[PDB]
Protein backbone atom coordinates (compact mmCIF):
# COMPACT_ATOMS: atom_id res chain seq x y z
CA UNK A 1 0.00 0.00 0.00
CA UNK A 2 1.00 3.62 -0.65
CA UNK A 3 0.84 6.68 1.61
CA UNK A 4 0.30 10.28 0.48
CA UNK A 5 4.00 11.11 0.04
CA UNK A 6 4.32 8.41 -2.64
CA UNK A 7 2.02 10.22 -5.08
CA UNK A 8 3.98 12.21 -7.74
CA UNK A 9 3.10 16.00 -7.50
CA UNK B 1 20.99 26.78 14.93
CA UNK B 2 23.20 26.95 11.86
CA UNK B 3 20.48 28.83 9.90
CA UNK B 4 19.97 31.55 12.53
CA UNK B 5 21.93 34.16 10.55
CA UNK B 6 20.06 33.65 7.24
CA UNK B 7 16.95 35.64 6.32
CA UNK B 8 13.68 33.79 6.38
CA UNK B 9 13.01 34.62 2.72
CA UNK B 10 16.50 33.43 1.73
CA UNK B 11 15.93 30.12 3.53
CA UNK B 12 12.67 29.62 1.61
CA UNK B 13 14.37 30.54 -1.65
CA UNK B 14 17.14 28.10 -0.98
CA UNK B 15 14.69 25.36 0.03
CA UNK B 16 13.12 25.70 -3.45
CA UNK B 17 16.55 25.54 -5.10
CA UNK B 18 17.48 22.51 -3.04
CA UNK B 19 14.27 20.81 -4.16
CA UNK B 20 15.23 21.46 -7.81
CA UNK B 21 18.71 20.08 -7.18
CA UNK B 22 17.31 17.01 -5.35
CA UNK B 23 19.24 18.05 -2.25
CA UNK B 24 16.60 17.09 0.27
CA UNK B 25 18.83 17.09 3.37
CA UNK B 26 19.74 20.69 2.55
CA UNK B 27 16.07 21.41 1.81
CA UNK B 28 15.04 20.13 5.23
CA UNK B 29 17.79 22.11 6.99
CA UNK B 30 16.62 25.30 5.23
CA UNK B 31 12.97 24.65 6.13
CA UNK B 32 13.88 23.88 9.75
CA UNK B 33 15.71 27.22 9.81
CA UNK B 34 12.63 28.91 8.37
CA UNK B 35 10.33 27.36 10.99
CA UNK B 36 12.71 28.41 13.75
CA UNK B 37 12.25 32.08 12.72
CA UNK B 38 9.06 31.75 14.76
CA UNK B 39 6.56 32.95 12.19
CA UNK B 40 3.67 30.84 11.01
CA UNK B 41 4.11 29.06 7.64
CA UNK B 42 2.03 29.71 4.56
CA UNK B 43 0.39 26.91 2.55
CA UNK B 44 3.28 26.72 0.12
CA UNK B 45 5.87 26.81 2.96
CA UNK B 46 4.09 23.99 4.83
CA UNK B 47 4.31 21.90 1.68
CA UNK B 48 8.02 22.65 1.33
CA UNK B 49 8.62 21.50 4.91
CA UNK B 50 6.68 18.30 4.30
CA UNK B 51 8.38 17.48 0.98
CA UNK B 52 11.83 18.06 2.45
CA UNK B 53 11.40 15.76 5.44
CA UNK B 54 9.36 13.16 3.53
CA UNK B 55 12.31 12.71 1.19
CA UNK B 56 14.90 12.58 3.97
CA UNK B 57 12.95 10.12 6.13
CA UNK B 58 11.85 8.19 3.00
CA UNK B 59 15.46 7.33 2.13
CA UNK B 60 16.12 6.34 5.73
CA UNK B 61 13.02 4.08 5.89
CA UNK B 62 13.98 2.47 2.58
CA UNK B 63 17.49 1.80 3.94
CA UNK B 64 16.17 0.49 7.26
CA UNK B 65 13.88 -1.93 5.48
CA UNK B 66 16.70 -3.29 3.35
CA UNK B 67 18.93 -3.73 6.43
CA UNK B 68 16.11 -5.20 8.56
CA UNK B 69 15.43 -7.81 5.89
CA UNK B 70 19.13 -8.78 5.78
CA UNK B 71 19.15 -8.96 9.57
CA UNK B 72 16.02 -11.16 9.67
CA UNK B 73 17.52 -13.48 7.05
CA UNK B 74 20.75 -13.80 9.05
CA UNK B 75 18.77 -14.97 12.09
CA UNK B 76 17.12 -17.84 10.14
CA UNK B 77 17.83 -21.56 10.48
CA UNK B 78 21.03 -22.69 8.73
CA UNK B 79 22.29 -19.10 8.41
CA UNK B 80 26.03 -18.54 8.89
CA UNK B 81 27.01 -16.28 11.84
CA UNK B 82 28.27 -13.04 10.32
CA UNK B 83 28.97 -11.07 13.51
CA UNK B 84 27.32 -7.91 14.88
CA UNK B 85 27.77 -5.74 11.82
CA UNK B 86 24.32 -6.03 10.23
CA UNK B 87 22.56 -5.24 13.52
CA UNK B 88 24.98 -2.39 14.27
CA UNK B 89 24.47 -0.85 10.85
CA UNK B 90 20.64 -1.24 11.02
CA UNK B 91 20.85 0.38 14.48
CA UNK B 92 22.89 3.29 13.07
CA UNK B 93 20.34 3.95 10.35
CA UNK B 94 17.49 3.48 12.87
CA UNK B 95 18.97 5.99 15.27
CA UNK B 96 19.45 8.53 12.47
CA UNK B 97 15.81 8.01 11.35
CA UNK B 98 14.56 8.43 14.90
CA UNK B 99 16.56 11.65 15.15
CA UNK B 100 14.92 13.10 12.04
CA UNK B 101 11.47 12.10 13.33
CA UNK B 102 12.22 13.68 16.70
CA UNK B 103 13.37 16.84 14.94
CA UNK B 104 10.14 17.15 12.92
CA UNK B 105 7.99 16.38 15.99
CA UNK B 106 9.89 19.01 17.91
CA UNK B 107 9.18 21.66 15.23
CA UNK B 108 5.52 20.71 15.40
CA UNK B 109 5.47 20.95 19.19
CA UNK B 110 7.64 24.10 19.31
CA UNK B 111 5.47 25.82 18.20
CA UNK B 112 3.75 25.11 14.87
CA UNK B 113 0.66 23.25 16.13
CA UNK B 114 -0.17 25.59 18.97
CA UNK B 115 -0.14 28.65 16.65
CA UNK B 116 -2.17 26.91 13.90
CA UNK B 117 -5.77 28.13 14.19
CA UNK B 118 -7.11 27.70 10.68
CA UNK B 119 -8.36 24.23 9.89
CA UNK B 120 -6.04 23.87 6.86
CA UNK B 121 -2.88 24.53 8.87
CA UNK B 122 -3.89 22.67 12.04
CA UNK B 123 -4.96 19.54 10.15
CA UNK B 124 -1.78 19.64 8.06
CA UNK B 125 0.40 19.73 11.17
CA UNK B 126 -1.50 17.06 13.07
CA UNK B 127 -1.36 14.79 10.00
CA UNK B 128 2.39 15.36 9.99
CA UNK B 129 2.57 14.54 13.71
CA UNK B 130 0.69 11.29 13.05
CA UNK B 131 2.97 10.43 10.15
CA UNK B 132 6.24 10.96 12.07
CA UNK B 133 4.99 8.99 15.08
CA UNK B 134 3.99 6.29 12.54
CA UNK B 135 7.56 6.29 11.20
CA UNK B 136 8.81 5.94 14.79
CA UNK B 137 6.35 3.06 15.24
CA UNK B 138 7.64 1.26 12.17
CA UNK B 139 11.00 0.68 13.96
CA UNK B 140 9.76 0.58 17.60
CA UNK B 141 10.17 -2.55 19.79
CA UNK B 142 10.41 -1.20 23.39
CA UNK B 143 8.55 -0.37 26.65
CA UNK B 144 7.25 2.75 24.85
CA UNK B 145 6.12 1.17 21.53
CA UNK B 146 2.41 1.06 22.43
CA UNK B 147 2.69 4.74 23.51
CA UNK B 148 4.33 5.59 20.15
CA UNK B 149 1.46 3.91 18.32
CA UNK B 150 -1.07 5.67 20.50
CA UNK B 151 0.62 9.02 19.86
CA UNK B 152 0.21 8.53 16.09
CA UNK B 153 -3.44 7.47 16.55
CA UNK B 154 -4.25 10.47 18.80
CA UNK B 155 -2.72 12.96 16.37
CA UNK B 156 -4.46 11.41 13.36
CA UNK B 157 -7.76 11.26 15.25
CA UNK B 158 -7.63 14.92 16.26
CA UNK B 159 -6.84 15.85 12.62
CA UNK B 160 -9.72 13.65 11.42
CA UNK B 161 -12.15 15.24 13.82
CA UNK B 162 -11.23 18.78 12.66
CA UNK B 163 -11.14 17.82 8.98
CA UNK B 164 -14.65 16.33 9.07
CA UNK B 165 -16.04 19.43 10.77
CA UNK B 166 -14.19 22.10 8.82
CA UNK B 167 -13.19 20.80 5.33
CA UNK B 168 -15.12 19.40 2.35
CA UNK B 169 -14.71 15.68 1.66
CA UNK B 170 -12.58 16.41 -1.39
CA UNK B 171 -10.07 18.67 0.37
CA UNK B 172 -6.62 17.18 -0.53
CA UNK B 173 -5.30 17.52 3.01
CA UNK B 174 -8.41 15.76 4.39
CA UNK B 175 -7.95 13.09 1.71
CA UNK B 176 -4.26 12.59 2.33
CA UNK B 177 -4.85 12.46 6.09
CA UNK B 178 -7.49 9.76 5.66
CA UNK B 179 -5.17 7.87 3.29
CA UNK B 180 -2.30 7.95 5.78
CA UNK B 181 -4.54 7.09 8.74
CA UNK B 182 -5.80 4.06 6.76
CA UNK B 183 -2.17 3.01 6.22
CA UNK B 184 -1.59 3.43 9.97
CA UNK B 185 -4.54 1.10 10.62
CA UNK B 186 -3.38 -1.53 8.11
CA UNK B 187 0.39 -1.48 8.72
CA UNK B 188 0.82 -0.30 12.30
CA UNK B 189 -2.33 -0.97 14.33
CA UNK B 190 -3.10 -4.47 12.99
CA UNK B 191 -6.58 -3.18 12.01
CA UNK B 192 -7.03 -4.07 8.31
CA UNK B 193 -10.81 -3.84 8.47
CA UNK B 194 -10.62 -0.30 9.95
CA UNK B 195 -8.17 0.56 7.17
CA UNK B 196 -10.50 -0.77 4.48
CA UNK B 197 -13.58 0.89 5.96
CA UNK B 198 -11.86 4.24 6.27
CA UNK B 199 -10.48 4.16 2.73
CA UNK B 200 -13.87 3.16 1.28
CA UNK B 201 -15.89 5.77 3.18
CA UNK B 202 -13.32 8.45 2.26
CA UNK B 203 -13.37 7.50 -1.43
CA UNK B 204 -17.16 7.43 -1.60
CA UNK B 205 -17.71 10.71 0.19
CA UNK B 206 -15.08 12.38 -2.04
CA UNK B 207 -16.72 10.96 -5.19
CA UNK B 208 -20.03 12.52 -4.19
CA UNK B 209 -18.46 15.98 -3.80
CA UNK B 210 -16.36 16.08 -7.04
CA UNK B 211 -19.25 17.83 -8.86
CA UNK B 212 -18.52 20.98 -6.81
CA UNK B 213 -14.93 21.34 -8.01
CA UNK B 214 -13.08 23.22 -10.69
CA UNK B 215 -11.01 21.22 -13.13
CA UNK B 216 -7.81 21.96 -11.17
CA UNK B 217 -9.26 20.99 -7.76
CA UNK B 218 -10.72 17.86 -9.39
CA UNK B 219 -7.30 16.78 -10.63
CA UNK B 220 -5.77 16.94 -7.13
CA UNK B 221 -8.67 15.23 -5.35
CA UNK B 222 -8.89 12.41 -7.90
CA UNK B 223 -5.13 11.82 -7.70
CA UNK B 224 -5.42 10.97 -3.97
CA UNK B 225 -8.63 9.06 -4.51
CA UNK B 226 -6.77 6.87 -6.99
CA UNK B 227 -4.29 5.89 -4.29
CA UNK B 228 -7.18 5.09 -1.89
CA UNK B 229 -8.64 2.87 -4.61
CA UNK B 230 -5.32 1.21 -5.34
CA UNK B 231 -4.80 0.43 -1.67
CA UNK B 232 -8.34 -0.97 -1.48
CA UNK B 233 -7.60 -3.17 -4.53
CA UNK B 234 -4.52 -4.52 -2.79
CA UNK B 235 -6.27 -4.99 0.59
CA UNK B 236 -9.29 -6.84 -0.79
CA UNK C 1 38.96 9.56 12.23
CA UNK C 2 35.52 8.30 13.17
CA UNK C 3 36.19 4.81 11.74
CA UNK C 4 39.51 4.30 13.60
CA UNK C 5 37.93 1.92 16.16
CA UNK C 6 36.17 -0.36 13.64
CA UNK C 7 37.79 -3.50 12.20
CA UNK C 8 38.86 -3.35 8.58
CA UNK C 9 36.77 -6.36 7.73
CA UNK C 10 33.70 -4.81 9.46
CA UNK C 11 34.16 -1.60 7.46
CA UNK C 12 34.17 -3.62 4.21
CA UNK C 13 31.12 -5.59 5.31
CA UNK C 14 29.25 -2.41 6.18
CA UNK C 15 30.31 -0.77 2.90
CA UNK C 16 28.59 -3.65 1.07
CA UNK C 17 25.48 -3.24 3.27
CA UNK C 18 25.47 0.49 2.64
CA UNK C 19 25.57 -0.12 -1.09
CA UNK C 20 22.53 -2.44 -0.82
CA UNK C 21 20.71 0.24 1.20
CA UNK C 22 21.74 2.96 -1.34
CA UNK C 23 23.47 4.83 1.50
CA UNK C 24 26.44 5.96 -0.51
CA UNK C 25 27.66 8.68 1.89
CA UNK C 26 27.92 5.95 4.53
CA UNK C 27 29.52 3.61 1.97
CA UNK C 28 32.19 6.20 1.24
CA UNK C 29 32.88 6.83 4.93
CA UNK C 30 33.30 3.10 5.55
CA UNK C 31 35.64 2.74 2.56
CA UNK C 32 37.67 5.80 3.66
CA UNK C 33 38.02 4.13 7.04
CA UNK C 34 39.17 0.91 5.35
CA UNK C 35 41.77 2.73 3.23
CA UNK C 36 43.04 4.51 6.35
CA UNK C 37 43.85 1.13 7.94
CA UNK C 38 46.98 1.40 5.75
CA UNK C 39 46.79 -1.96 3.96
CA UNK C 40 46.55 -2.25 0.18
CA UNK C 41 43.07 -2.79 -1.32
CA UNK C 42 41.96 -5.85 -3.22
CA UNK C 43 40.27 -5.64 -6.63
CA UNK C 44 36.82 -5.92 -5.06
CA UNK C 45 37.70 -3.33 -2.38
CA UNK C 46 39.00 -0.84 -4.98
CA UNK C 47 35.69 -1.21 -6.79
CA UNK C 48 33.75 -0.54 -3.57
CA UNK C 49 35.80 2.61 -2.98
CA UNK C 50 35.12 3.83 -6.50
CA UNK C 51 31.43 3.04 -6.44
CA UNK C 52 30.97 4.83 -3.15
CA UNK C 53 32.65 8.07 -4.14
CA UNK C 54 31.19 8.01 -7.66
CA UNK C 55 27.69 8.05 -6.17
CA UNK C 56 28.51 10.77 -3.66
CA UNK C 57 30.24 13.06 -6.14
CA UNK C 58 27.70 12.22 -8.85
CA UNK C 59 24.85 13.60 -6.69
CA UNK C 60 26.90 16.73 -6.01
CA UNK C 61 27.80 17.26 -9.72
CA UNK C 62 24.17 16.82 -10.75
CA UNK C 63 23.14 19.36 -8.08
CA UNK C 64 25.90 21.77 -9.11
CA UNK C 65 24.79 21.62 -12.75
CA UNK C 66 21.17 22.36 -11.82
CA UNK C 67 22.23 25.34 -9.72
CA UNK C 68 24.79 26.66 -12.24
CA UNK C 69 22.12 26.60 -14.93
CA UNK C 70 19.72 28.61 -12.75
CA UNK C 71 22.58 30.98 -11.92
CA UNK C 72 23.48 31.39 -15.60
CA UNK C 73 19.85 32.21 -16.40
CA UNK C 74 19.65 34.78 -13.58
CA UNK C 75 22.69 36.58 -15.02
CA UNK C 76 21.53 37.83 -18.42
CA UNK C 77 15.82 40.98 -18.93
CA UNK C 78 16.40 38.77 -15.88
CA UNK C 79 14.96 39.92 -12.54
CA UNK C 80 17.50 40.42 -9.73
CA UNK C 81 19.75 38.55 -4.78
CA UNK C 82 22.81 36.46 -3.79
CA UNK C 83 20.98 33.24 -2.84
CA UNK C 84 21.49 31.27 -6.05
CA UNK C 85 25.20 32.02 -6.15
CA UNK C 86 25.62 31.34 -2.42
CA UNK C 87 23.85 27.99 -2.70
CA UNK C 88 25.79 26.93 -5.83
CA UNK C 89 28.97 27.88 -3.93
CA UNK C 90 27.89 25.78 -0.95
CA UNK C 91 27.37 22.73 -3.13
CA UNK C 92 30.61 23.49 -5.03
CA UNK C 93 32.66 23.68 -1.83
CA UNK C 94 31.18 20.37 -0.63
CA UNK C 95 31.98 18.73 -4.01
CA UNK C 96 35.55 20.08 -3.88
CA UNK C 97 35.94 18.73 -0.38
CA UNK C 98 34.88 15.22 -1.46
CA UNK C 99 37.31 15.37 -4.41
CA UNK C 100 40.11 16.55 -2.12
CA UNK C 101 39.28 13.68 0.22
CA UNK C 102 39.56 11.09 -2.56
CA UNK C 103 42.78 12.64 -3.92
CA UNK C 104 44.17 12.63 -0.41
CA UNK C 105 43.52 8.90 -0.06
CA UNK C 106 45.19 8.31 -3.41
CA UNK C 107 48.22 10.36 -2.40
CA UNK C 108 48.37 9.02 1.17
CA UNK C 109 49.24 6.28 0.28
CA UNK C 110 47.34 4.19 -2.27
CA UNK C 111 49.20 5.11 -5.46
CA UNK C 112 52.69 4.80 -4.01
CA UNK C 113 52.05 1.28 -2.70
CA UNK C 114 50.37 0.11 -5.94
CA UNK C 115 52.89 -1.90 -7.96
CA UNK C 116 50.68 -4.17 -10.03
CA UNK C 117 49.45 -2.61 -13.28
CA UNK C 118 45.80 -3.32 -12.40
CA UNK C 119 45.95 -1.47 -9.11
CA UNK C 120 48.23 1.38 -10.25
CA UNK C 121 46.17 2.11 -13.41
CA UNK C 122 42.94 1.92 -11.33
CA UNK C 123 44.19 4.53 -8.88
CA UNK C 124 45.72 6.85 -11.54
CA UNK C 125 42.41 6.72 -13.43
CA UNK C 126 40.65 7.70 -10.19
CA UNK C 127 43.13 10.54 -9.75
CA UNK C 128 42.36 11.76 -13.28
CA UNK C 129 38.63 11.52 -12.67
CA UNK C 130 38.63 13.51 -9.39
CA UNK C 131 40.84 16.24 -10.85
CA UNK C 132 38.39 16.24 -13.81
CA UNK C 133 35.52 16.86 -11.38
CA UNK C 134 37.53 19.67 -9.79
CA UNK C 135 38.10 21.06 -13.32
CA UNK C 136 34.38 21.01 -14.08
CA UNK C 137 33.79 23.73 -11.45
CA UNK C 138 37.20 25.50 -11.59
CA UNK C 139 37.53 29.16 -12.62
CA UNK C 140 40.57 30.42 -10.60
CA UNK C 141 44.31 31.07 -11.09
CA UNK C 142 44.93 27.32 -10.66
CA UNK C 143 42.31 26.07 -13.19
CA UNK C 144 44.86 25.29 -15.90
CA UNK C 145 46.96 23.50 -13.24
CA UNK C 146 43.87 21.44 -12.25
CA UNK C 147 43.33 20.47 -15.87
CA UNK C 148 46.98 19.57 -16.25
CA UNK C 149 46.80 17.48 -13.07
CA UNK C 150 43.94 15.41 -14.56
CA UNK C 151 45.78 15.10 -17.92
CA UNK C 152 49.03 13.96 -16.23
CA UNK C 153 47.31 11.33 -14.12
CA UNK C 154 45.34 9.99 -17.09
CA UNK C 155 48.46 10.00 -19.28
CA UNK C 156 50.51 8.03 -16.77
CA UNK C 157 47.65 5.53 -16.47
CA UNK C 158 47.40 5.29 -20.27
CA UNK C 159 51.09 4.68 -20.61
CA UNK C 160 51.06 1.81 -18.07
CA UNK C 161 47.82 0.32 -19.44
CA UNK C 162 49.20 0.14 -23.01
CA UNK C 163 52.35 -1.64 -21.86
CA UNK C 164 50.89 -4.01 -19.25
CA UNK C 165 47.22 -4.73 -20.09
CA UNK C 166 45.35 -6.24 -23.07
CA UNK C 167 43.26 -3.79 -25.09
CA UNK C 168 40.06 -5.39 -23.74
CA UNK C 169 40.99 -5.03 -20.05
CA UNK C 170 37.95 -3.20 -18.54
CA UNK C 171 40.06 -0.84 -16.46
CA UNK C 172 42.07 0.02 -19.56
CA UNK C 173 38.81 0.56 -21.45
CA UNK C 174 37.25 2.65 -18.67
CA UNK C 175 40.38 4.75 -18.48
CA UNK C 176 40.39 5.43 -22.23
CA UNK C 177 36.67 6.22 -22.07
CA UNK C 178 37.15 8.71 -19.24
CA UNK C 179 40.24 10.29 -20.80
CA UNK C 180 38.22 10.74 -24.00
CA UNK C 181 35.53 12.53 -21.97
CA UNK C 182 38.29 14.71 -20.41
CA UNK C 183 39.44 15.66 -23.93
CA UNK C 184 35.94 16.44 -25.14
CA UNK C 185 34.41 18.22 -22.14
CA UNK C 186 37.40 19.71 -20.27
CA UNK C 187 40.38 20.15 -22.58
CA UNK C 188 38.44 21.57 -25.59
CA UNK C 189 39.99 18.78 -27.73
CA UNK C 190 37.02 16.99 -29.43
CA UNK C 191 39.24 15.57 -32.18
CA UNK C 192 41.59 13.95 -29.60
CA UNK C 193 38.50 12.62 -27.85
CA UNK C 194 37.13 11.08 -31.07
CA UNK C 195 40.49 9.62 -32.07
CA UNK C 196 41.09 8.05 -28.68
CA UNK C 197 37.62 6.55 -28.49
CA UNK C 198 37.89 5.14 -32.06
CA UNK C 199 41.35 3.64 -31.60
CA UNK C 200 40.35 2.17 -28.19
CA UNK C 201 37.19 0.64 -29.68
CA UNK C 202 38.96 -0.85 -32.70
CA UNK C 203 41.87 -2.32 -30.72
CA UNK C 204 39.43 -3.83 -28.26
CA UNK C 205 37.27 -5.29 -31.07
CA UNK C 206 40.34 -7.08 -32.45
CA UNK C 207 41.11 -8.68 -29.04
CA UNK C 208 37.59 -9.94 -28.21
CA UNK C 209 38.35 -13.33 -29.76
CA UNK C 210 40.73 -14.12 -26.86
CA UNK C 211 38.06 -13.69 -24.17
CA UNK C 212 35.71 -15.93 -22.24
CA UNK C 213 31.99 -15.16 -22.39
CA UNK C 214 32.08 -13.37 -19.01
CA UNK C 215 35.09 -11.20 -19.93
CA UNK C 216 33.55 -10.51 -23.33
CA UNK C 217 30.41 -9.17 -21.64
CA UNK C 218 32.38 -6.68 -19.50
CA UNK C 219 34.58 -5.49 -22.39
CA UNK C 220 31.68 -5.05 -24.81
CA UNK C 221 29.67 -3.14 -22.23
CA UNK C 222 32.35 -0.44 -22.10
CA UNK C 223 32.90 -0.55 -25.83
CA UNK C 224 29.18 0.21 -26.28
CA UNK C 225 29.61 3.45 -24.33
CA UNK C 226 32.68 4.41 -26.45
CA UNK C 227 30.53 3.81 -29.51
CA UNK C 228 27.56 5.78 -28.13
CA UNK C 229 29.87 8.73 -27.36
CA UNK C 230 31.33 8.54 -30.87
CA UNK C 231 27.79 8.52 -32.32
CA UNK C 232 27.03 11.68 -30.38
CA UNK C 233 30.36 13.34 -31.19
CA UNK C 234 30.13 12.65 -34.93
CA UNK D 1 28.49 11.79 -23.51
CA UNK D 2 28.84 9.27 -20.70
CA UNK D 3 31.81 8.31 -18.54
CA UNK D 4 32.51 4.89 -17.07
CA UNK D 5 30.52 5.52 -13.88
CA UNK D 6 27.31 5.87 -15.89
CA UNK D 7 27.42 2.19 -16.90
CA UNK D 8 25.19 -0.07 -14.72
CA UNK D 9 27.67 -2.53 -13.01
C1 LIG E 1 -0.81 15.53 3.33
C2 LIG E 1 -1.00 16.37 2.19
C3 LIG E 1 -2.05 16.18 1.29
C4 LIG E 1 -2.20 17.03 0.21
C5 LIG E 1 -1.27 18.03 0.00
S1 LIG E 1 -1.39 19.04 -1.44
O1 LIG E 1 -0.71 20.27 -1.13
O2 LIG E 1 -2.78 19.06 -1.83
N1 LIG E 1 -0.50 18.17 -2.54
C6 LIG E 1 0.97 18.25 -2.58
C7 LIG E 1 1.54 16.95 -1.98
N2 LIG E 1 0.98 15.79 -2.67
C8 LIG E 1 -0.25 15.84 -3.28
C9 LIG E 1 -0.73 14.71 -3.95
C10 LIG E 1 -1.97 14.77 -4.57
C11 LIG E 1 -2.72 15.92 -4.54
C12 LIG E 1 -2.22 17.06 -3.91
C13 LIG E 1 -0.99 17.03 -3.25
C14 LIG E 1 -0.22 18.24 0.88
C15 LIG E 1 -0.08 17.39 1.96
C1 LIG F 1 37.26 2.41 -14.15
C2 LIG F 1 36.81 1.04 -14.10
C3 LIG F 1 36.57 0.24 -15.22
C4 LIG F 1 36.10 -1.04 -15.07
C5 LIG F 1 35.82 -1.51 -13.80
S1 LIG F 1 35.18 -3.12 -13.62
O1 LIG F 1 35.33 -3.49 -12.24
O2 LIG F 1 35.75 -3.90 -14.67
N1 LIG F 1 33.59 -2.97 -14.08
C6 LIG F 1 33.08 -3.67 -15.28
C7 LIG F 1 32.45 -2.82 -16.36
N2 LIG F 1 31.87 -1.61 -15.79
C8 LIG F 1 31.92 -1.26 -14.48
C9 LIG F 1 31.14 -0.22 -14.00
C10 LIG F 1 31.19 0.14 -12.66
C11 LIG F 1 32.02 -0.53 -11.79
C12 LIG F 1 32.81 -1.56 -12.24
C13 LIG F 1 32.75 -1.95 -13.58
C14 LIG F 1 36.10 -0.75 -12.68
C15 LIG F 1 36.53 0.55 -12.84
Amino acid sequence: CGSLGNIHH
Amino acid sequence: GAMGSMERASLIQKAKLAEQAERYEDMAAFMKGAVEKGEELSNEERNLLSVAYKNVVGGQRAAWRVLSSIEQKSNEEGSEEKGPEVREYREKVETELQGVCDTVLGLLDSHLIKEAGDAESRVFYLKMKGDYYRYLAEVATGDDKKRIIDSARSAYQEAMDISKKEMPPTNPIRLGLALNFSVFHYEIANSPEEAISLAKTTFDEAMADLHTLSEDSYKDSTLIMQLLRDNLTLWT
